[PDB]
């Protein structure tokens, strides 16, 4: 026990001696905790072990590494200690001189993440879970982070339990081991979104395969439109006639196009938006496309649409003859 | 403060090479680790690698080995990605972010992240797409909603920009997602506007194709 703390204090006055012996590794921002009174407290050492290996130049792997060992041999294994740190920054040097000064004081393969679940659907005001389970002791170099309708991805939670400046207070992060978990304490509209992790631990650097949240509403009808071709694109040759179904819920619906009684299979393209942000609604684009010549020989256009709002579906038609 | 920006190619062929480039702004690029994910349709993140402008220092996934090269210019504050041998499996978004250790924690783990950059790896050629407006069938009723809209058929590669009226319109837009069909995409978008904006106030969809330099407005016109 106390051969291990002196092997680490010698491997920090190892560090600290030949740090000093340019002005370019002392611009490396480190952090200290408050209070380092216990053997549990090394876990702010171990966190900080990432940029303390990338000042380490000029294969010292195996110095960071075997003090981390050792570190895990002594911080205890039984529980997760979250570190609570300082904002006040520190040269290489002086965090060297404080972990030495708290060892004097105290001695009187890739890695893979697995993410779970794939996909959720919750109600507001819920209380939410996700879950990442890591391949080996990652220690807290695992981060979450959202993103929505194929945008940029936004850092949630840093260093598994910290809250990133800007985002809600409602995001949480928590680590049992090996286990990490992002919580959502209860669930808002704009939550809609796909959420992921990512091991940073040591490279490769690897991410989870995402969670895909969806928000729980109340039923909503679509509102149904149908539009004959413009007059702009028959001149072209062709007959685009398009059925917009907008705001509704839940996302599962049907829709049938009809000429004239008979439904048409071919030439039909359909879309559906993400999630709605605000209202958590669906809207849904069906497209029906025929040549003009096609298109002029028959005279009943309908887009039959089924959702569960309704006991009969919804019709939308229109008489070419007319118009 | 700080921003990147994620540029390049939009179409390439298969068994060329792209470079993409990552401009930054609001800080130095020396103080960065610039590192490289992209993500295929439908897909999650996938980690591509890094390099350490500092010293041009790079690393690589495994997958990306002898695809992938990193390079970087201070002076210019931009670092680069080429990518080699390219197939249909690496059409995908490329985005870049950060690592830092010279500024606080919170600032420390991919805190910034480009806009990301399609690339399409095909054998078809850029084309322009073709606006149409959707306009009701039925006639205005005073006091009451209304939905217009905007198809923008067989164009190719991906994206396309849909805005209303330059930007002015933003709630009620819906722009859906693109669909293939034969070689071109098509998508539509809609906005839900009252009926006293229609014919008091003209209202235009822009829509925009950089890959094929296409600018389109177009107004909405009762039928």
């Amino acid at each position: 026990q106390q051969q291990h703390l002196e092997q680490l204090l010698m491997d920090l006055q190892e560090l600290l001696s030949r740090m000093e012996n340019l002005p370019r590794m002392l611009t490396f921002k480190f952090y200290l905790p408050k209070q380092a009174t216990e053997l549990k407290d090394l876990q702010c050492l171990e966190d900080e072990l990432g940029p303390l290996r990338h000042v380490l130049d000029l294969d010292a792997e195996n110095f960071i590494s075997n003090i981390r060992v050792t570190v895990v041999k002594l911080k205890g294994s039984d529980n997760t200690f979250e570190c609570q740190f300082d904002d006040e920054s520190a040269t290489v040097v002086d965090f060297l001189r404080r972990w030495i000064a708290f060892c004097q004081s105290i001695i009187s393969s890739d890695i893979q993440v697995t993410q779970s679940p794939a996909s959720l659907s919750a109600s507001l005001e819920e209380i939410v879970t996700i879950t990442c389970q890591a391949s080996q002791d990652i220690g807290n170099y695992l981060s979450w982070y959202q993103q929505k309708l194929g945008k940029s991805p936004q850092l949630l939670i840093h260093s598994a339990t910290s809250l990133a400046d800007g985002v809600p207070s409602r995001f949480s992060g928590s680590r049992s081991g090996t286990q990490y978990s992002l919580k959502i304490n209860r669930l808002q509209v704009e939550d809609t979104g796909i959420y992921y992790c990512l091991q940073h631990y040591s490279t490769p650097y690897t991410f989870g395969a995402g969670t895909k949240l969806e928000l729980k509403r109340a039923d909503a009808a679509p509102t149904v439109s149908i539009f004959p071709p413009s007059t702009e694109q028959l001149a072209t040759g062709g007959a685009s006639v398009v059925c917009l179904m907008n705001n509704f819920y839940p996302r599962d619906i049907s829709v049938k196009w009809k000429i004239d009684g008979t439904e048409r299979r071919d030439g039909v393209l359909d879309s559906v938006t993400d999630q709605d942000s605000k209202d958590s609604t669906y809207s849904m684009s069906s497209t029906l496309s025929l040549t003009k010549a096609d298109y002029e020989s028959h005279n009943l256009y309908t887009c039959e649409v089924v959702h569960k709002t309704s006991s009969s579906p919804v019709v939308k038609s229109f008489n070419r003859n007319e118009c | 403060e700080v921003q990147l920006q994620e540029s390049g190619a939009e179409l390439v062929r298969p068994g060329t090479s792209v470079k993409l480039s990552c401009k930054v702004s609001g800080d130095t690029i020396t103080a960065y680790y610039l590192h490289f994910v992209r993500q295929r349709p439908g897909q999650g993140l996938e980690w591509i690698g890094r390099i350490d402008p500092e010293d041009d220092s790079t690393k690589y996934a495994e997958n990306f080995k002898n695809k992938a090269t990193f390079t970087a210019d201070a002076s210019s504050n931009t670092a680069y990605l080429r990518l080699s041998s390219l197939t249909s499996e690496d059409t995908a978004t490329y985005f870049c972010t950060t690592v830092t250790f010279y500024y606080s924690r919170e600032l420390r783990w991919f805190a910034y992240w480009g806009q990301g950059t399609l690339v399409t790896v095909s054998s078809a050629e850029t084309t322009a797409p073709s606006v149409y407006p959707l306009a009701p069938g039925t006639a205005l009723k005073s006091n009451s909603m209304v939905t217009l809209g905007c198809l923008v058929k067989g164009y190719f590669p991906e994206p396309v920009t849909v805005t209303w009226n330059s930007g002015a319109l933003s709630s009620g837009v819906h722009t859906f997602p693109a669909v293939l069909q034969s070689g071109l995409y098509t998508l539509t978008s809609s906005v839900t506007v009252p009926s006293s904006t229609w014919s008091s106030q003209a209202v235009t969809c822009n829509v925009a194709h950089p890959a094929s330099s296409t600018k389109v407005d177009k107004k909405i016109v009762p039928r």
